[PDB]
């Protein structure tokens, strides 16, 4: 719900997402605590379109 | 939705063919949020520094200058041309950069960071270690320099203590507020004879010129008085890169 | 500075823009020079503090009382308005005394009665709220017959 | 040796609750702690409010009467008759009798309805009296006359 | 500024004063340079830093191994702790650290 | 009478009383309970009650069903 | 007139009936006569205006505080 929505930390503020309706909503993240190969999953995908 | 970090968002259109994820690419970024800003419009801003914690290394490459920039409805613009001067020739000394404020920064349509605010950006692409750590950061700053009307002779000889200077000699209604953070710097007092015998008794065994361990020593003694002790070290060499000294 | 006896007869001409942020009354005194519009004075209230008081304003042409610190015609400051014949006051005293309260521009009361003891608020549209011994409870009256 | 006090003052370093208009609409009382009590000359609103979201206002705007919780209860009097809302409960007790009346039809909803008397139990239709249910529907009794 | 004001310029030659000598004669400071003076003020200062394995080096990021943030960068953890009382310098970090 | 964070209360020693001239509508997102010594429904015009999962009606007495012509099912 | 320095106290006698319809009451002055009946006067208030204002009047027998205008007695 964009007029009573929920924060992705309860700890911290984040913008709300502007949506003209209730919409339900997936997140994809990268994964902070891998490293393959001493690099970070960041290396891999700051590049692609 | 791309998802920016400090909780920021922006919406993507896929006819485009966009980025996957936001795109960083530089070693060191700082964001600066303002607030009761009027384009378009002048800003001091005082950068106060401790200048000892500083790499030694190397010194700042061509090639590594600072950038500036302002934001503009989540896109970046550079300030490059509009800088008037930097007495703080890239944050490595105390003093005030004099920047030129243009009248399409805009805050309408922000959704990376903070709406209420105006946004301004310092970066470093690389080797971020060779740039000071910062005391403070304000605006609506200025520069002022004592005049003497017949004081004491030993007032220039130690630095005046924050928070003294707070009155103005002809008071207004408009200035609500003076402040003084921190101390002074740069004086120095007028010679008393037994430093000029000193002087001029070195001066007349080393004629000026440095050809001896003597003379270096003498020569710098004189001239900056900041320094507490120095050695001279003969057929010497110092390699920068390695940090090793060649006897 | 020549200084001024007693206390002095005062009217109001603006009562915004302060050029200081002072909250400060422009007032005239019609026995120096009424034609000019006077000058910036305080107020002394009930009740004043940090962001805390309580809020009451004249409006243009209203008749106010002033006093000046050290005598000095420069300082004015005005101690309070006053009523007269031709400015009614809201109720006629009796010699019983029995009704009190806050009258306003627009008619609307707040008011307490000592002879039945009545708390009663006001609103000239018909809408009341009334505490009442003589009734031994509380009624809430609506203008549209809502009770 | 005589001092008398004759009262207080605002300033810059104190400011004062409301910022001055040329129209000067709002008058009142205000406190330390923010409570409120308060007129309003152009709507003819009086109000009293504490900082946390409780609210009593009388208003001709709104032709009537409103109660405001900081939980979300709500009782309001106005032009369409009395409403009550309540997020978690409502509840009504008596020694004597309770009566419901309307010259309209009463209608009576919720997840489950239960009716119970410690006495005699009786319904009436004077043009008919319908028992209904999509599931299994029970007459029960010690003793059951149908007619 | 006071709160009625929107700009104010200062001249040069302006004097401020500075208190009194060791000797009791008043000091006085001037105005280097022309001024002017509005309601603009800092509100908020965050910083990012982009770790790499050409640090070492001294060269651009190549080969990323992490994006590290601070919200609050005046402070001493980066998300607003507060400096020991005591402390007579108290600096930070302009984009943080690893 | 009082409003607080548990809802609305209201009680008396003496009598509760409502009248309208329009409709009363009385409604719960939950069960609705109503006790008394005696329970009087009565309508001017048609009467009825309606479980959706099952209507019961019982008494611990004789119980009566009346009408001028009575139809089960 | 001879004039009076100061401030004074008063006694309040009487709150009705002025001859002339300005809101004043009658009081008196202990110092100068505390026999007589005294003379009317004004009241400042908090706030006043046509049909307006705040009315508290006090009871016969009240301490209250004296001005006058120009040192008029």
């Amino acid at each position: 719900r964009p007029d009573a929505p929920i924060p992705y930390d309860p700890k911290e503020l984040n913008l709300p997402l502007q949506l003209e309706r209730p919409i339900p909503v997936a997140r994809l993240e990268l994964n902070h605590q891998l490293l393959v190969n001493e690099r970070s999953p960041y290396h891999y995908f700051r590049d692609a379109q | 939705f791309h998802l920016h970090p400090f909780g920021g968002f922006a919406k993507v259109n896929l006819a485009v063919n966009p980025p996957l994820l936001p795109y960083f690419n530089q070693e060191g970024e700082l964001f600066i949020g303002l607030q009761n800003l009027d384009p378009p419009t002048a800003l001091p801003l005082l950068f106060q520094v401790a200048e000892e914690t500083a790499d030694i290394s190397l010194r700042r490459q061509e090639e590594y200058k600072l950038q500036w920039y302002y934001l503009k409805d989540n896109a970046w613009e550079s300030l490059g041309d509009r800088i008037v001067n930097d007495a703080s020739n890239g944050l490595v000394t105390s003093g005030i950069i004099n920047l030129g404020i243009p009248a399409d920064i805009s805050r309408n349509q922000t959704t990376i960071l903070d709406p209420n605010f105006h946004w301004l950006k310092v970066t470093i692409p690389a080797r971020s270690r060779t740039v000071c750590e910062i005391i403070g950061v304000h605006t609506q700053a200025a520069r002022v320099t004592f005049k003497d009307a017949g004081n004491d002779p030993n007032h220039l000889g130690s630095p005046l203590a924050g928070g003294t200077i707070s009155k103005l000699a002809v008071p207004q209604p408009e200035v609500k507020k003076i402040a003084q953070p921190y101390t002074s710097f740069g004086g120095r007092v007028k010679e008393q004879p037994e430093n000029f015998y000193i002087r001029i008794s070195e001066r007349l065994r080393h004629k000026g010129r440095a050809v001896a361990i003597f003379d270096y020593e003498r020569l710098v003694l004189e001239k900056f008085p900041q320094i507490y002790k120095v050695r001279c070290i003969n057929h010497g060499q110092f390699d920068d890169a390695q940090e090793q000294l060649y006897e | 500075l020549p200084g001024v006896n007693g206390l002095q007869i005062g009217v109001v001409v603006q009562l915004q823009d302060d050029p200081n942020g002072e909250d400060r009354i422009l007032v005239k005194v019609p026995i120096i020079d009424a034609q000019a519009e006077g000058i910036w004075a305080r107020i002394a209230t009930l009740d004043a503090g940090n962001n805390r008081g309580s809020f009451f304003r004249p409006e243009v042409g209203d008749e106010v009382i002033l006093g000046f610190l050290n005598d000095d015609p420069r300082d004015p400051v005005v101690l309070g308005m006053l009523n007269s014949s031709a400015k009614p006051a809201p109720l006629r005293a009796t010699a019983e005394n029995h009704r009190k309260g806050f009258f306003t521009r627009s008619q609307m009361q707040l008011t307490f009665d000592d002879d039945k003891k009545i708390i009663t608020l006001q609103t000239p549209g018909g809408n009341k709220v009334t505490i009442s011994d003589e009734d031994k409870g509380i009624t809430l009256t609506d203008q549209n017959g809502n009770t | 040796r005589d001092p008398v006090v004759l009262g207080m003052l605002n300033s810059s370093a104190k400011p004062a609750p409301l910022r001055a208009t040329a129209e000067n609409h709002r008058k009142g009382f205000f406190t330390r702690s923010q409570m409120q009590l308060t007129f309003d000359d152009d709507k003819k609103i009086i109000t009293l409010q504490t900082p946390g979201g409780n609210k009593v206002t009388i208003s001709d705007e709104d032709k009537g009467i409103t109660l405001t919780d900081q939980n979300g209860n709500t009782f309001a009097m106005s032009d369409r008759g009395i409403a009550m809302n309540s997020p978690k409960d409502i509840t009504l007790e008596a020694t004597g009798k309770l009566t419901l009346k309307a010259t309209q039809d009463v209608s009576i909803e919720g997840l489950n309805v239960n009716i119970a008397a410690n006495a005699q139990f009786k319904a009436q239709g004077n043009a008919g009296a319908e028992v209904s249910s999509s599931a299994i529907a029970v007459l029960k009794g010690s003793l059951v006359m149908i007619n | 500024l006071a709160k009625s004001q929107r700009e104010y310029k200062l001249t040069a030659g302006t004097s401020f004063k500075a208190g009194k000598d060791a000797t009791g004669v008043d000091l006085f400071y001037q105005l280097d340079a022309e001024t002017v003076i509005h309601k603009a003020q800092i509100a908020s200062l965050k910083g990012l830093f982009l770790d790499s394995q050409e640090r070492k080096t001294a060269a651009v990021p190549q080969n990323l191994t992490g994006l590290y943030a601070s919200p609050v960068a005046n402070s001493v953890d980066g998300k607003g702790g507060a400096f020991p009382q005591e402390q007579i310098v108290k600096t930070w970090l302009p984009f943080g650290n690893e």
